[PDB]
């Protein structure tokens, strides 16, 4: 029961980031993350 | 970005002509190559789209309680109360850039509609607004951290070589020459239009290639006439396939003459777009201390603008 | 150690089980591949003549009637081989280009450590290891990306003797009690020092300044001394 | 001495001028020694 459908396109999730002038936010921790390039020569 | 257009094989050279199409296969694949070449142009048309104006797939969004220490974003950023989502600046970019579409599209050359609308693109623009003011340098490289924008300019401040006390003290001053050199932008761009002429030349190059390669239709090639209802209604059909083949001969060579062109121009406009898309990630995410980049001075902040078959970069130097 | 060796295992993970990863490089054969067929299946076509064998035509029309018709096949396949070359010098202007972007990713990201944003990958680069690709190459770029964050409390300065004092290094943070420094990248709170922060100016010239105690790390230790040595005078005087 | 360094010498360096270079801590301990010389006449007395 699936058939081909039409939608407007998503332009991502949309994320308010809270603004104040006392407020900060630092990270508590990090991660290492490989990433792969292919570039034809 | 440019004028994607595709242009049929059949309809150009001879249409509504049996006689002329059977003549066609003599030529072989002549269609799929022109045709797979001006399709291949349409499709990096939207490549070009999708590497320089959204660089990220989250959408930032701009607080309602505005305190940004001074500065006024209010140009900058778009207006919510207007029916079009759109800035005071780009309001300006988008009109002095400019029906010869439908005259076009009657012979056989058909303006394919981009794939990203321009609503679509000042969402991107808006989304990279909202999170180089909120964000700062943060959202490029990882998830967004929340910083004072106050905080913010001391940053960009200390990687050019300057103590982060010049702008404490001097935030009043800052205030009144940010706001003052982002008031002469649209006073500039109003009064002059021509400062968008780089985008008017991409325009003017599409109009003069689609009209000249309408205007080689008129030309009879050294034949007797260039219409086909001519030399089908006056030789006799032994003597027909002669005179057609020289209007299918030189409306070949025209058309294949459009296509050459087309993909040289494919090739500049990529380069255009490959250095958008390289400034919109080092001048406006982060900090390039690269000189006559990000703009003559030492570099602090970029602001990306929407423009038709382009992108404007607002760039925010220290002189 | 575990967080780079479980990520080379997703990449060898993701290599094995995505093979549509490299059909950059497989648009180059098809690229090929379709210019090499389309020029040779273009011999079989008419090109305006009665037929493209040319050993039919030589060994039945006249030599004057022979002459036009081979005339048309050679003129129609030299449009076909320009054809051809033309598109290859158009392809040949894109492979130079993104081999020169290659030689700077090579550079920059391999060689040398840059600090490109979006260049070298997505988020604070620091090493970027090459591999060989047929008709191309490889690049494995390591990235430092943030993960867990938290919001905290800031100020731009600490108000002391009267003068505003300026992280040296790093940012101003507070869980709402004592007021830590610790740099943007990570969280390491420490106690507010004199060697920590620089004075500069005063307190009212600064927006939003707190109040605090600058900690001086010669004062207990100069008070201990004005302790003892009164100790050592006082025996002095006995 | 925080806002400088000392590397070589005078001989050494092209076009070097003589000047002070201020230590806070000269004036922090010389004034220090005028107390302790106030203390140790505070325990005499």
């Amino acid at each position: 029961s699936q058939s081909i459908i039409a939608y407007t396109m998503s332009l991502g999730v949309e994320n308010s980031v809270a603004y104040s002038n006392n407020s900060i936010a630092i990270p508590t921790n990090f991660t290492i993350s490989v990433t792969t390039e292919i570039l034809p020569v | 970005s440019m004028t994607k257009t595709s242009v049929d094989c059949t309809m150009y050279i001879c249409g509504d002509s049996t006689e002329c199409s059977n003549l066609l296969l003599q030529y072989g694949s002549f269609c799929t190559q022109l045709n797979r070449a001006l399709t291949g142009i349409a499709v990096e048309q939207d490549k070009n789209t999708q590497e320089v104006f959204a660089q990220v797939k989250q959408i930032y969004k701009t607080p309602p309680i505005k305190d940004f220490g001074g500065f006024n974003f209010s140009q900058i950023l778009p207006d919510p109360s207007k029916p079009s989502k759109r800035s005071f600046i780009e309001d300006l970019l988008f009109n002095k850039v400019t029906d010869l579409i439908c005259a076009q599209k009657f012979n056989g050359l058909t303006v394919l509609p981009p794939l990203l609308t321009d609503e679509m693109i000042a969402q991107y623009t808006s989304a990279l607004l909202a999170g180089t003011i909120t964000s700062g340098w943060t959202f490029g490289a990882g998830a967004a951290l929340q910083i004072p924008f106050a905080m913010q300019m001391a940053y960009r401040f200390n990687g050019i070589g300057v103590t982060q006390n010049v702008l404490y003290e001097n935030q009043k001053l800052i205030a009144n020459q940010f706001n003052s050199a982002i008031g002469k932008i649209q006073d500039s761009l109003s009064s002059t239009a021509s400062a968008l002429g780089k985008l008017q030349d991409v325009v003017n190059q599409n109009a003069q290639a689609l009209n000249t390669l309408v205007k080689q239709l008129s030309s009879n090639f050294g034949a007797i006439s260039s219409v086909l209802n001519d030399i089908l209604s006056r030789l006799d059909p032994p003597e027909a396939e002669v005179q057609i083949d020289r209007l299918i001969t030189g409306r070949l060579q025209s058309l294949q003459t459009y296509v050459t062109q087309q993909l040289i121009r494919a090739a500049e406009i990529r380069a255009s777009a490959n250095l958008a898309a390289t400034k919109m990630s080092e001048c406006v995410l982060g900090q390039s201390k690269r000189v006559d980049f990000c703009g003559k001075g030492y570099h602090l902040m970029s602001f990306p603008q929407s423009a038709p078959h382009g992108v404007v970069f607002l760039h925010v130097t220290y002189v | 150690a575990n967080q780079f060796n479980s990520a080379i295992g997703k990449i060898q993970d993701s290599l094995s089980s995505t093979a549509s990863a490299l059909g950059k490089l497989q648009d180059v054969v098809n690229q090929n591949a379709q210019a090499l067929n389309t020029l040779v299946k273009q011999l079989s076509s008419n090109f305006g003549a009665i037929s493209s064998v040319l050993n039919d035509i030589l060994s039945r029309l006249d030599p004057p009637e022979a002459e036009v018709q081979i005339d048309r096949l050679i003129t129609g396949r030299l449009q076909s081989l320009q054809t051809y070359v033309t598109q290859q010098l158009i392809r040949a202007a894109e492979i130079r280009a993104s081999a020169n972007l290659a030689a700077t990713k090579m550079s920059e990201c391999v060689l040398g450590q840059s600090k490109r944003v979006d260049f070298c990958g997505k988020g604070y680069h620091l090493m970027s290891f090459p591999q060989s690709a047929p008709h191309g190459v490889v690049f494995l770029h390591v990235t430092y990306v943030p993960a867990q964050e938290k919001n905290f409390t800031t100020a731009p300065a600490i108000c002391h003797d009267g003068k505003a004092h300026f992280p040296r290094e790093g940012v101003f943070v507070s869980n709402g009690t004592h007021w830590f420094v610790t740099q943007r990248n990570f969280y390491e709170p420490q106690i507010i020092t004199t060697d920590n922060t620089f004075v500069s100016g005063n307190c009212d010239v600064v927006i939003g300044i707190v109040n605090n105690t600058v900690y001086d790390p010669l004062q207990p230790e100069l008070d201990s001394f004005k302790e003892e040595l009164d100790k050592y005078f006082k025996n002095h005087t006995s």
